């Protein structure tokens, strides 16, 4: 049958999750600069 | 089951051995996230225990039993015993139990010293921290074991290959042969690091290293050592979870491909846990941040195979909408539940993993205790739960004792806890690591030193309480498993239960080039000579030791 | 069914690659960023500089606390720091606000961490070697320094302080 939309969501649960992390820091980064 | 499979009894060796050590190491946990949520309880233990003498030796034996000791005995329990079983081949038996032997003394060995008082240096041992000869000694053969281990299944591979010539390697197989080669280029490192310096200092042979050149060699091998404890979990999480979920693996090239760029990448980048240091080029650093950032596509892919395959598996047994699939899995199934929980959590694991590695970021969360939320959700996670969870498939398969209602409803107990509270430890550390929170340190010995950090101590000491019901009960739950007197042979016999792959027509070309072992294995050689080479050479002209210290 | 199913799967694993790899590309443009400003001066030298752990304060930069600060460019002071089992030198520290400070840093035992609150400034301390960091203070007042690398029974309690004059 169709289209992993379950596999889509966590890549995408996951994508959410590194950028929040990863922006989260840069922003203390500058901050701490 | 024991003599046309006494793997299986060499197996169960392994484990055992590992899971005691991972009992005794994580005693001193929930200890140590109360430590980290302001209360001290070390006069409470030190009543326990007459033996420990400070947090340190205690966070010692933690690092080490845990980290070190379980972990590679987990790896080599896996990574030998599954492939065996596929190939349907025995290992050299003789070799097989010199590992063992050379398992246990190394632990003993160091054992004594470490419970003394004589090795309180953490399981990184960073020079002139200068303890034991013992410890060394001990750590050292404790190692050198996984030498046999990759041995015996690259004989198993040699073996297998001779009778099937122009086959292509069978999956597990694939990955371990990949996964031992791996390690042994990463083991360089630690070897040198050992036979150069550390057992001639302790010997007395010199009176110093230098702490550059041992760190530097030291993280040759701590990285990828990190990667020598995941795979023996992604090993089953992509070849025996699906099983277990209730469908297939989806891919079996993608299977392989993650673990092709393991051994690619796992080796060539340690300066992400020296961005901190001096004397090691700015230009250099960021070379190996790249190749970290690198490293960490198998594991997307990763999260994609496995999660389509779980879909899959939920799809199979009639799993509904944009979600419904999630529920028709078998979430009664101590081995389901155990590493799908342990893969929620990897999520964020990763995602710090990712700001750690990104050079200029390390620089706001380094030493804080935001790498341990980070590797928690890593190695205490995710490695462990899958562990844990699968002793419900291959501690029957071991000894033909089967499991009842209850002692999986014990397990199912376990893993819910140990993971919630992995989970709530999780936020506590990286919350207190933004916050500048030290780690590695003895901070309810100094209760008005962090006063800023109030709240994520609430999560700790809340996550202490948890995970100390967590142990207790899998404690119980793993002895009422391994002391019942219930036996059959019949499920003993009873096969592993592998996955069955999808495979498609594109397979054949890309599979077959993925199985161009010798070349690949090459590359990943020199792409160790380039990384480390210049720089290595460097430190080699101008070597200043310096002398070493006892300072506990 | 089965086979019809492998196909759409490897697509999306190809696209996922994609976009991850440009994803993850951006990191790489966005941190060599911030190595293109004044904020890469917190990343240590490459630089060997070595020193001797046994004189190191005795003999040269480090030896009396009160040598500590130099002015050493129109702008630019270094301050020699001696992280040590359970402190540094001098204590406290004080330099001056807005000004470049390059921090020499070495120890007389064994590693610690020189981690200043409230900064960018992380680097591990290395018997036998000078940590040369940079750094220029915007926020004045008193940071609280913090040996963050395990160091023996005192680590926990190891701290500094640096004063930023205004
Ligand atoms: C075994 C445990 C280990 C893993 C695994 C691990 C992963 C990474 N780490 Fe780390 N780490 C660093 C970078 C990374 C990177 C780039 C990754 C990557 O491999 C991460 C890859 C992971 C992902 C890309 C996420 C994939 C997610 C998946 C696969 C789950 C999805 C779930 C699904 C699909 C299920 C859904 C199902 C349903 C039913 C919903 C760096 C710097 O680059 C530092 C140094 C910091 C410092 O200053 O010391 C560091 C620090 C540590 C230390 C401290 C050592 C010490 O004491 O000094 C340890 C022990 C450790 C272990 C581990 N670490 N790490
Ligand atoms: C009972 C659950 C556990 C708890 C509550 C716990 C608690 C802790 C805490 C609070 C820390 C940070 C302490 C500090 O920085 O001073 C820590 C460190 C650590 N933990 Fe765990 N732990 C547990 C289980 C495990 C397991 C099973 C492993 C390995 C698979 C592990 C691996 C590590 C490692 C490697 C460190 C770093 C120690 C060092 O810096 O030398 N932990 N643990
Ligand atoms: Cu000096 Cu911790």
């Amino acid at each position: 049958e169709e289209k992993p939309k379950g596999a889509l969501a966590v890549i995408l649960v996951l994508t959410l999750t590194i950028l929040v992390f990863w922006l989260g820091v840069y922003a203390v980064f500058f901050a701490r600069g | 089951v024991y003599e046309a499979y006494p793997e299986k009894k060499a197996t169960l060796y392994f484990l055992v051995l590992g899971f005691l050590a991972l009992i005794v190491g994580s005693l001193f946990g929930p200890f140590q996230a109360l430590n980290y949520g302001n209360v001290d309880a070390y006069p409470l233990l030190k009543r326990l225990l007459p033996f420990v003498q400070s947090y340190y030796q205690g966070l010692t034996l933690h690092g080490v039993l845990n980290a070190i000791v379980f972990t590679q005995l987990f790896a080599q329990a896996i990574m030998v015993y599954l492939p065996a079983r596929e190939l349907n081949m025995r290992p050299n038996m003789g070799l097989m139990w010199l590992s063992w032997w050379m398992a246990f003394i190394g632990l003993v060995v160091a054992a004594l010293p470490l419970l003394a008082n004589e090795a309180t240096v953490l399981y990184t041992f960073y020079p002139p921290l200068k303890g034991h000869w013992a410890f060394y000694l001990g750590a050292s053969v404790f190692v050198l074991s996984t030498w046999v281990s990759i041995y015996i299944v690259l004989d198993l591979w040699r073996r297998w290959k001779a009778a099937n010539p122009g086959k292509v390697t069978p999956l597990v197989t694939y990955m371990a042969v990949v996964f031992w080669l791996m390690w042994f280029l990463a083991s360089l490192g630690l070897v040198l690091e050992a036979v150069l310096f550390l057992l001639p200092w302790s010997f007395g042979l010199v009176e110093g290293v230098d702490p550059l050149v041992a760190r530097t060699l030291f993280w040759w091998t701590g990285h990828p050592i990190v990667y020598f404890w995941l795979l023996p979990a992604y090993a089953i999480i992509y070849t025996i979870l699906p099983k277990q979920a209730g469908g297939k693996l989806v891919s079996d090239p993608m299977a392989r491909l993650a673990f092709l760029l393991f051994l690619l990448l796992s080796t060539p980048v340690g300066f992400h846990h020296q961005f901190a240091d001096p004397g090691i080029d700015p230009t250099w650093k960021m070379i190996h941040s790249v190749l970290t950032l690198f490293v960490a596509v198998p594991s997307l892919m990763t999260a994609f195979t496995v999660a389509a395959s779980l879909e899959f598996a939920g799809r199979l047994r009639g799993g509904r909408g944009l979600f419904g699939w999630i529920r028709a899995l078998p979430w009664d199934n101590p081995a389901f539940v155990a590493p799908v929980l342990g893969l929620l959590g990897f999520i964020p694991g990763g995602a710090g993993g990712i700001v750690n590695a990104s050079f200029t970021l390390d620089y706001v969360v380094h030493n804080t205790a935001w790498v341990p939320g980070h590797f928690h959700l890593q190695v205490a996670s995710l490695v462990t739960l899958t562990a844990m969870g699968s002793l419900y498939w291959l501690l029957p398969n071991l000894t033909g004792k089967p499991i009842s209602d209850a002692q999986r409803r014990l397990g199912l107990a376990v893993v819910w806890l140990w993971f919630l509270g992995m989970m709530i430890m999780a936020v506590g550390l990286h919350w207190a690591g933004l916050l500048n929170v030290p780690r590695r340190a003895y901070i309810a010995q100094v209760p008005d030193a962090y006063p800023h950090a109030a709240v994520p101590m609430v999560f700790n000491v809340l996550a202490g309480i948890v995970l100390l019901v967590a142990l207790l009960l899998f404690i119980y739950g793993l002895f009422s498993v391994l002391l019942s007197r219930e036996r059959k042979p019949e499920l003993a016999e009873a096969p592993l239960p592998f996955a069955e792959v999808i495979s498609g027509p594109e397979d054949r070309r890309l599979v077959l080039a993925m199985d161009r072992i010798g070349f690949w294995f090459a590359v990943a050689a020199i792409l160790v000579v380039l990384a480390y080479g210049p720089t290595l050479v460097q430190l080699f002209g101008h070597l200043n030791p310096v002398p070493g210290w006892r300072l506990w | 069914d089965e086979h019809k199913a492998h196909k759409a799967i490897l697509a999306y694993e190809k696209g996922w690659l994609a976009f991850s790899l440009a994803m993850l590309f951006v990191f790489i443009a966005l941190i060599a960023y911030t190595l293109a400003t004044h904020t890469a001066g917190v990343i240590p030298a490459g630089k060997l500089e070595r020193v001797d752990p046994t004189t190191v304060r005795q003999e040269g930069p480090w030896a009396d606390p009160a040598q500590a600060v130099v002015q050493t460019g129109p702008n630019q002071y270094t301050v020699y720091v001696l992280a040590f089992a359970f402190g540094y030198q001098p204590n406290p520290i004080e330099v001056p606000q807005g000004a470049e400070i390059v921090f020499k840093i070495t120890s007389p035992d064994v590693i610690h961490g020189f981690h200043v609150e409230g900064t960018n400034i992380n680097v591990e301390v290395l018997p036998g070697e000078v940590s040369t960091v940079r750094y220029t203070f915007k926020r004045p007042g008193e940071y609280r320094i913090i040996c963050n690398q395990y160091c023996g029974l005192g680590h926990q309690n190891m701290f500094g302080t640096i004063v930023v004059k205004e």
